RNA sequence: UGGAAGUCGGAAUCCGCUAAGGACUGUGUAACAACUCACCUGCCGAAUGUACUAGCCCUGAAAAUGGAUGGCGCUCAAGCGU
């Protein structure tokens, strides 16, 4: 599946329709559906970002 | 380009004997090769070529066509 | 004075005529008659 | 991108179902008078056939929806005709027999609920129960390594067979969508599959110019049917199970018997 | 001649008309001749003539032709031998310049009263004498150029500033506004588009049209009409004075 | 004491048509909710259809009317099933409309038509219906227009 | 600056005062410039220019022909194979290449 | 093809005196005199009519025939210069640094000199010396305008082009930096 | 090109974040308190990117 | 004053909808355009909801 | 479509008035507006337009000591065809 995800996305929606002078993309692709999910996802993302910063600082 | 104020090395129009002989030999070989290809040519050729005809700017084309009709009717009557 | 606008802004330029170096060799009536003969022969 | 409903006696259009952004590639008509469409705009829609209005719109597929199948297709195709070979006398009791067969095929937990499977070019399938689950899929069927061309429920409603472009036919439990076994042996993409009436056997016609009959309870290749000299495009099994028809690029109908 | 202008091929829908349009005009005029009692000739000289659509709509029972002058003259017939009806070749002497034909069944008095009472103020074309002096005031340039007061006027669009400079106004862009000199109306005088009694040129008329100032009037002048019943041409006041060929 | 005429496009049966109007009628002194309610009341006949609405402004109250357009009249005459515009998108007007109500739409649009006769008005309405994408009498409105032009189908005069 | 700042400056201040006429004059000189390039470039640059201009003429002629002809699958496949990328698809047991150039042992 | 005879005509106004000798054209009017040597073009001059100057080429190629149009326009421009004159109006615009323009007339040479300072804040002083016969005036009707007037269209337009080309923005984005001096109007003095 | 024209927002500094519907005065407030050249216009969605 | 083109009820509804994003932050509702309509001119029920 | 009015897109692309005008050729607007092109009329005035063919000329690739139609030089030739 991840062998073909990239070409599958490009076949579903090309580069020119996504960004550029002739782009038709209006809705983004989100991993959240509700405001509560967005808040939880944001706080988990901040925690993961801080953890990775600490790992790179230790390394 | 700065050709006038600073010209480059000239290109010699003076030939050499070796180059002349090689060019003549290769021209004769190409002539023989195209003769062979003309002999072995698979392309279709018409038995009679398409004649261009009478030019339009010729002033007496219409009277010439009148004549041509006259000899074709005369030949049809004679035959 | 002139009433029109010239595109390049050189308003002093005169009203130029067409560059026809072969002008005046043949007449209009003779050319019409030659047109008729040409169409018939074609 | 439209599905038109025609009155056969008059030849006139009653309803036009539009709303798809791509070509509608597959249409089914259920026994609860609902029209299911799958399209190349990656969507599967459920329409009310009486009113001509949209009921459900599923947009879970990631590529072209190639085929859809209902859990009651086998009985809806044959109506009141069955193994008895005798038809009822009048139209009312014939319709009653047809409705009884549809309900017996479509009962879930004692309630009539048609189940809809959709196969797509995103290598996957989705299983839907619009009556009980709404827009939430029952399961996502995963495991094909290439595009899934054809999909079909068994006549007893317990199994689902899928044919893929990864040279494979796969078997799935029709209730929870879990993978069961892989029918391996084709060497070119499998185009069509068809069930037997007793749900023991599935026949698959592929691009490798062959038909293969698979025993699904044992999981093995029961029979191999060569003879086509080119690609096989259409395969059907008779409702009484006597004959199998195949047709394809070799221009000749081939009929197969025991 | 290797050195020549590259002729532009237009990738547009509408093509050139040719002889088919001329024959169609001939056939339409010759088929509208027998259906009407009077044929008026009218003139609209040095006028925009976009109100002839409204004239056609208001005179829905009449037929109006506004094609080529020579083509309409040849459709009617310039000599008694080739004329379509008796006495039509007398009517062709008015067909010079910008003319039109009006086939009608009404009495001529209604037509004359209608075209005497029809008045429409119009944008002046080049060659017209300016009736008054028009001056854009110094400061911020507005849409009408000072015809309506600025408290009711709207600032002119910023996309017209290169066109105003090309037409000769020394305007500039100040913080998104088109201004004549300074924003406070200083360091410059007003811009006189035209003076009273001055023959307008095309640049001045273009400036007037951009500023939506109308200095002329759309008038349809009837020269003369041919009646089929008497087979004769009656001349009118405008056709009495207009030159004929 | 002046009259201000404002033209807009609205969908019948909604209030949010005044969302774009409220920037400009605010300085004019109009109430956005009042003019939205007036627009909805005037366009309740044209539910689900994009229609043209004229507002006349005098003494800081608005009078709201609906200007008939050929496309809106044809889509209304198609008698499509009701739908929710947020969930039913990319629809097509592929139903059929009869030539008699096409003539009725032409009679309604005579006040805008510059054509000399009702035959020309009917042909304009047929071209508009062809652009919409519907059928006339089960056939293509271009085909009925060609039949009317060639004389197979007659149109009543006025 | 941020976002479309050059467009905002373009809207607030315009162009240079000679930009339109200057671009018009350059586009007018473009024909003489093309002829000078055709007659004056040398070497590989000239060869690439001539090849590019030949291609431009070919596509221009194709576009003109299509605009002239504005006012005027192959093999049967099933519906599930429609709209996909399908191949075009076009005793003496002789091989396609019966004879090739022989190779000596020294080569 | 060689054309046997080709002819051009130049009308001359009543207040103009034209003297042509050995293809040296001297045109005199109310505003002064202009002089142009046209001996690089093979042309026969004549007086075909009172107030009309005739130009002939005999047995000339197409290029030689076409050169007569250039000669006609040059002489007509000389006539327009000595009757009505030529006038070029230039506007200098700036964003932040005001452009300081000083116009002087040099005593020993008789030509005008234009000094430009503070162009985009530069400390250099640009100096352009006008062609003789060209008068430069800082306008009083409008803001930030120069007026270059004269009898020679060549001299007036060349002086305007020199003023335009000395103030070039260098190594900066020309979409953003709009500073410069540009020709705004071209016409006749009268 | 879009990344080159993107504004620089430090996510760990002192920041006022102005939000709401269109046409309520957000860009007017930002113009009045800062030096940013965000346009102020009477139509909705005048501002289409973060300033 | 509702000259933005949206109802104040919808403004309160949007604020309540995006309130879960506003945790661990400070929130200030700024009522703009007091030159058009004051808060006291608003009816008591809407003022009560805002409070 | 947040907005999209011929001119961000997808598909259709008809009728009227016509003298003629695309459900639009480009510039432009957030969207409009505005300008422009296709096409038509008025002025003017007599020959033109397009594509190919044949000649001669330019380009159609060049390194490295300073140099070669044999050299000077030659331009209605002292070059090219008869
Ligand atoms: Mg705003």
């Amino acid at each position: 599946l991840k062998k073909h995800q990239a070409k599958m996305t490009i076949e579903r929606e090309p580069f020119s329709e996504t960004f550029g002078p002739k782009a038709q993309r209006k809705r983004p692709k989100l991993s959240f559906n509700t405001v509560d999910e967005l808040a939880g996802y944001s706080e988990q993302s901040l925690d993961s970002y801080h953890a990775r910063l600490e790992e790179k600082k230790l390394l | 380009a700065g050709t006038i104020n600073k010209p480059k090395k000239p290109t010699s129009k003076r030939k050499t004997t070796r180059l002349r002989a090689k060019i003549s030999k290769r021209a004769a070989e190409k002539k023989r090769k195209e003769r062979k290809l003309a002999r072995k040519n698979p392309e279709w050729r018409s038995k009679l070529k398409k004649d261009p005809g009478i030019p339009n700017l010729f002033p007496y084309k219409e009277r010439l066509l009148q004549q041509i009709e006259e000899e074709r009717i005369r030949r049809k009557e004679e035959l | 004075k002139n009433l029109g606008m010239r595109k390049n802004g050189q308003v002093w330029l005169p009203a130029k005529k067409a560059f026809r170096p072969t002008k005046g060799l043949t007449s209009w009536e003779l050319r019409v008659k030659k047109r008729q003969e040409q169409a018939a022969m074609k | 991108c439209t599905v038109r409903i025609w009155l056969v006696n008059t030849g006139r259009t009653e309803h036009v179902l539009s709303g798809h952004k791509g070509s509608v590639s597959c249409v089914k008509w259920g026994g609860t008078d609902l029209i299911y469409t799958g399209s190349h705009d990656r969507s599967v829609r459920v329409w009310d056939a009486v009113k001509g209005t949209l009921v459900h719109n599923f947009t879970a597929h990631g590529h072209w929806v190639n085929h859809i199948a209902l859990s009651s297709d086998h009985v809806l195709r044959t109506a009141y005709h069955d193994h008895t070979k005798e038809v009822p006398g009048t139209e009312e009791e014939r319709r009653a027999k047809a409705k009884e067969r549809f309900e017996k095929a479509a009962k879930i937990k004692g309630k009539v609920a048609e189940r809809l499977v959709s196969a797509s070019d995103d290598f996957t399938m989705y299983l839907w129960d619009p009556t009980n689950n709404g827009s939430k899929p029952v399961a996502r069927l995963l495991g094909h390594q290439n595009k899934v061309n054809h999909v079909q429920f068994s006549p007893d409603g317990t199994l689902i067979a899928s044919a893929g472009w990864d040279n494979s036919t796969k078997l799935w439990n029709a209730r929870d969508g879990k993978f069961i076994k892989n029918l391996r042996g084709h060497v070119a993409p499998v185009y069509q599959c068809a069930w037997s009436a007793d749900s023991r056997l599935v026949v698959t016609g592929s691009k490798d110019c062959t038909l293969k009959v698979w025993n699904v309870r044992t999981g093995k290749l029961a029979m191999d049917l060569p003879g086509h000299e080119d690609e096989v495009y259409a395969v059907d099994w008779a409702a009484d199970g006597e004959l199998v028809a195949s047709g394809g690029k070799d221009k000749a109908v081939r009929t197969w018997r025991n | 001649p290797k050195s020549k202008r590259a002729r532009v091929y237009h990738l547009t829908q509408v093509n050139k008309k040719g002889r088919e349009a001329k024959e169609r005009l001939f056939s339409n005029i010759r088929e509208t001749i027998p259906k009407y009692q009077h044929c008026f000739v009218f003139s609209v000289d040095n006028m925009r003539n976009n109100y002839l659509k409204d004239v056609r709509h208001e005179l829905n029972d009449c037929r109006i032709f506004f094609g080529k002058t020579k083509l309409m003259a040849r459709a009617l017939g310039t000599t008694p031998e080739e004329e379509q009806a008796d006495g039509l070749h007398r009517l062709t002497r008015y067909l010079t310049g910008t003319v039109g034909l009006l086939f009608t069944n009404r009495d001529p008095a209604d037509i004359e009263s209608y075209f005497s009472n029809l008045s429409q103020v119009d944008f002046a074309r080049a060659g017209t004498v300016a009736p008054r002096t028009v001056t854009v005031p110094p400061g911020i340039v507005y849409s009408t150029g000072g015809e309506v007061p600025p408290e009711h006027d709207v600032p002119v669009s910023h996309t017209l500033e290169p066109e105003l400079r090309r037409l000769g106004m020394p305007v500039r862009m100040i913080k998104g506004k088109v201004c004549l000199g300074d924003e406070k109306g200083e360091a410059s005088e007003g811009y006189t588009i035209c003076k009273e009694g001055e023959v307008l040129d095309s640049r001045q008329t273009r400036l007037l049209k951009l500023f939506s100032i109308c200095l002329s009037e759309f008038k349809v002048s009837l020269l003369g009409y041919w009646s089929s019943a008497s087979g004769e041409v009656t001349e009118l006041e405008a056709g009495k004075t207009r030159p004929k060929r | 004491n002046e009259i201000k005429i404002i033209h807009l496009r609205a969908t019948g049966g909604e209030v949010g048509a005044s969302s774009a109007l409220a920037p400009k009628i605010g300085p004019l002194g109009l109430s956005p909710k009042k003019v939205g309610e007036d627009i909805a009341k005037a366009t309740a006949d044209w539910k689900g259809l994009r229609v043209t609405v004229r507002l006349t402004i005098q003494n800081r109250q608005a009078q709201v009317s609906v200007v008939p357009t050929a496309s809106a009249l044809i889509i209304r005459a198609l008698k499509e099933p009701p739908r929710d515009r947020k969930k039913e998108k990319n629809i097509k007007h592929n139903k059929s409309v009869s030539l008699d109500e096409i003539i009725e739409i032409a009679r309604t649009m005579r006040f805008k038509s510059f054509s000399k006769d009702l035959k020309g008005g009917v042909k304009e309405i047929l071209g508009t219906a062809f652009s919409v994408g519907c059928q006339v009498d089960g056939k293509s409105p271009k085909a009925i227009s060609d039949a009317i032009e060639a004389g197979e189908i007659d149109i009543p005069d006025e | 600056p941020q976002n479309e700042y050059i467009e905002r400056h373009r809207k607030l201040h315009g162009r240079r005062l000679d930009a339109e006429e200057r671009a018009r004059k350059k586009a007018a000189r473009e024909g003489h410039k093309n002829s000078e390039n055709a007659q004056n470039l040398r070497g590989l640059r000239a060869k690439l220019y001539a090849k590019q201009r030949h291609a431009q003429k070919i596509q221009m002629r194709k576009a003109i022909k299509q605009h002239e002809e504005r006012n005027v699958p192959s093999d049967p496949i099933p519906s599930y194979l429609l709209d996909r990328a399908n191949p075009t698809t076009a005793a003496r047991f002789s091989v396609p290449i019966p004879k090739v150039r022989g190779i000596s042992e020294e080569e | 093809m060689r054309y046997i005879h080709s002819e051009e005509t130049i009308p001359v106004p009543e207040n103009v005196k034209v003297s042509i000798k050995s293809r040296l054209v001297t045109v005199e009017g109310p505003r002064g005199k202009l002089q142009k040597d046209l001996s690089h073009i093979a042309v026969n001059f004549s007086v075909v009519k009172k107030g009309v100057i005739g130009l002939e080429i005999h047995h000339g190629s197409r290029k030689d025939v076409a050169a007569l149009r250039t000669v006609r326009t040059i002489i007509n421009n000389m006539i327009i210069g000595v009757t009505k004159g030529f006038k070029y109006k230039m506007r200098y615009v700036y964003a932040h640094f005001p452009i300081n323009v000083n116009v002087e007339k040099n005593a020993e040479t008789g030509c005008y000199e234009v000094e430009i300072r503070n162009f985009i804040g530069e400390k250099i002083v640009r100096k352009v010396v006008m062609a003789p016969g060209v008068e430069v005036e800082i306008s009083k009707a409008q803001k930030d305008e120069l007026i270059l007037s004269g009898n020679s269209l060549e001299a007036v337009s060349q002086s305007a082009a020199d003023i335009q080309q000395i103030c070039k923005v260098r190594n900066k984005d020309i979409r953003k930096f709009l500073d410069g001096i540009y020709v705004s109007e071209k016409g006749n003095i009268v | 090109q879009h990344l080159a024209r993107l504004p620089d927002i430090n996510p760990t500094t002192r920041t006022l974040l102005v939000a709401g519907f269109p046409n309520v005065g957000k860009s007017s407030f930002v113009r009045s308190v800062t030096r940013a050249d965000t346009p102020v216009e009477p139509y909705a969605f005048t501002t289409k990117s973060l300033f | 004053s509702e000259q933005c083109g949206f109802s104040l009820k919808a403004q309160i509804n949007l604020f309540k909808s995006i309130k879960p994003l506003f945790a661990n932050k400070m929130v200030f509702i700024v009522l703009n355009k007091m030159d058009i309509k004051k808060f006291e001119e608003l009816d008591p029920e809407m003022q009560q909801e805002i409070n």
